[PDB]
């Protein structure tokens, strides 16, 4: 009857392209009892009415969570034209969202560090005469239309990714570059939420 | 490391049957999935990358799929073309494990081996090491024992086994079970007796032969 | 277009070192990236190490890590794979391949490694003799001793097919492999027709043609 975050908590998580997400319905959360097990640094959210985050019903609570350090904090807002924002995570303009910044502890075991930062510089594809070059922007609340072909980890700054499409799908190239940012000594990471609304269902309440 | 178990290890289906392959990590994997199909004696043939999504030139029989954390290969019409080995791999994290591979091979009705003896020939009794030879031609399914009764009772150890692959006419199997002993050892004992088991037969069958009767 | 080819000895003494070179054609690998995979006989697949020549630094499986070192060639378009203190599980059939994510595109045809200690040697033919007839016989001859792998069987020089079947090597404790070719032919031809069983073993240049007389 409860919302289980074990998911977050274990493991290695993923980096921002390549997001993992969680999806909430039919539970009861307790938002306080997880930003305390993380060192909540910065964060920010947009959109009320009902009003809350944490005291209010919805039909489901979509929570994403990636690695991702505080040194590119500002390439997070929409109103930047940074490649995060471009290429890798846009979040609901329209619904309420929010957008939490905080750190793994040293008391926070279970999470184990990857490598490094990883994200997408570039995501583009190019036509059946390779010099038709088309920018595949992120949508908001969507993967990149090159998770395809980009590793789970960016493997060397400055690389590049590229495959030859199938006819069917158009011909032509997908190419996406990848940009490396070196580790910190406490795993940082970023955590998104979005919540939608329903007529049938309200089954994602705060536990009381 | 991230580990991977992939079932039904084999599986015997026909064509136009519609066969299911999963694959399950040990860990998420987040759809960083590869199928391979791999024919006898050459390289596994890329089939579906990232989970779900289709390579070039690969026909819409197959297609990928994710539910919880496994992921599966169905193809929705088998045909010929398809009886191979398929293997799964996931690309998250170093190490790249493998899946053990699922060997889709044609089903034939049930049918009994046909069993035949060979006596050592007499050019090898001088050579000092003879090699006693149980056939078990043209069965199926691949399962079956074979034991070694050496003048009434049985003897251990010194079996050796070879079954073919799928025939291309019949779709039978055949294996050997080779008994080698030493010259000295052969001489002693008279009857020399082969006993099969397979779900084809009734009861076991037992191929025998008098050492030194013509 | 982008193809490969393995070149290797196809034999390593157990003790030393053995090296793989892997030629690229139609593609540089100054680009994407590489990496070995090797199969061992009968089982799965195991990913050997991934490495570039666009960067290039490398990233190698654990268990083979301490064993395992790659060489990059630009000129020659070309990169090899040192693999030292083989053992005898080291005997695989080893694929260096392209990829982008983890996953691998385009595959070379897998080149076999096989580490025993022993020469070349010839094989010793015997035939294999029924003394019951019913309807239906089979016949066949025995391979036993022969190094290294393959070996080729025929049955009166081709012209007889139907029925019969090759078993595969079975690697005795000896070091030596031993199989036996079976064929099935009418009980009522034996007495007028005759039956041979070609043998030839090109690393010994061994060529027998045996009868296989009741």
């Amino acid at each position: 009857v409860e919302c289980d975050f074990s998911p977050l908590l274990s493991g290695t998580p993923p980096q921002v392209y390549n997001f993992k997400r969680l999806v909430f319905t039919n539970c009861n959360y307790n938002l306080t009892k997880l930003l305390s097990l993380f060192s909540v640094n910065d964060f920010t959210c947009s959109q009320i009415s009902p009003a809350a985050i944490a005291s209010n019903c919805y039909s489901s609570l979509i929570l994403d969570y990636f690695s991702y350090p505080l040194s590119m904090k500002s390439d997070l807002s929409v109103s930047s034209a940074g490649p995060i924002s471009q290429f890798n995570y846009k979040q609901s303009f329209s619904n309420p969202t929010c957008l939490i910044l905080a750190t793994v502890p040293h008391n926070l075991t279970t999470i184990t560090k990857p490598l490094k930062y990883s994200y997408i510089n570039k995501c583009s594809r190019f036509l059946s005469d390779d010099r038709t070059e088309v920018p595949q922007l992120v949508n908001a609340n969507q993967y990149s239309p090159c998770v395809s072909i980009v590793p789970s980890t960016v493997w060397e700054d400055g690389d590049y990714y590229r495959k030859q499409l199938s006819p069917l799908e158009g011909g032509g190239w997908l190419v996406a570059s990848g940009s490396t940012v070196a580790m910190t000594e406490q795993l940082q990471m970023g955590f998104g939420i979005t919540v939608q609304y329903g007529t049938d269902t309200n089954s994602v309440c705060p536990k009381l | 490391d991230i580990q991977m178990t992939q079932s039904p290890s084999s599986l015997s289906a026909s064509v136009g049957d519609r066969v299911t392959i999963t694959c399950r990590a040990s860990q998420d994997i987040n759809n960083y999935l590869s199928w391979y199909q791999q024919k006898p004696g050459k390289a596994p043939k890329p089939l579906i990358y990232y989970a779900s999504s289709l390579e070039t030139g690969v026909p819409s029989r197959f297609s990928g799929s994710r539910s919880g954390t496994d992921y599966t290969l169905t193809i929705s019409s088998l045909q010929l073309e398809d009886f191979a080995t398929y293997y799964c791999q996931q690309y998250n994290n170093s190490p790249y494990s493998f899946g053990q591979g699922t060997k889709v091979e044609i089903k034939r009705t049930v049918a009994a081996p046909s069993v035949f003896i060979f006596p050592p020939s007499e050019d090898q009794v001088k050579s000092g090491t003879v090699s006693v030879v149980c056939l078990l031609n043209n069965f199926y399914p691949r399962e079956a024992s074979v034991k070694w009764k050496v003048d009434g009772a049985l003897k251990t150890g010194n079996s050796q086994e070879s079954v073919t692959e799928q025939d291309s006419k019949d779709n039978t199997y055949s294996l050997s079970s080779t008994l080698t002993l030493s010259s000295t050892e052969y001489q002693s004992h008279k009857v020399y007796a082969c006993e099969v088991t397979h779900q084809g037969l009734s009861s076991p069958v037992t191929k025998s032969f008098n050492r030194g009767e013509c | 277009q982008v193809q490969l080819q393995e070149s290797g000895p196809g034999l390593v003494k157990p003790s030393e070192t053995l090296s793989l070179t892997c030629a690229v054609s139609g593609d540089s690998i100054s680009s994407n990236y590489w990496s070995w995979i090797r199969q061992p006989p009968g089982k799965g697949l195991e990913w050997i190490g991934r490495f570039s020549g666009s960067g290039g630094s490398t990233d190698f499986n654990p268990s083979l890590k301490s064993r395992v070192t790659i060489s990059t060639d630009t000129s020659k378009n070309q990169f090899s794979l040192n693999l030292r203190s083989v053992t005898a599980a080291d005997t695989a059939v080893y694929y260096c391949a392209k990829t982008y994510s983890g996953t691998f595109d385009y595959w070379g045809q897998g080149v076999l490694v096989t580490v025993s200690s022993a020469s070349t040697k010839g094989p010793s033919v015997f035939p294999l003799a029924p003394s019951t007839s019913e309807s239906t016989a089979a016949l066949g001859c025995l391979v036993k001793d022969y190094f290294p792998e393959p070996v080729t069987v025929s049955w009166n020089s081709g012209s007889l097919t139907s029925g019969v079947h090759t078993f595969p090597a079975v690697l005795q404790s000896s070091g030596l492999y031993s199989l036996s070719s079976v064929v099935t032919v009418p009980s009522s031809s034996l007495g007028t027709q005759t039956y041979v069983c070609n043998v030839n073993h090109k690393p010994s240049n061994t060529k027998v043609d045996k009868r296989v007389e009741i």
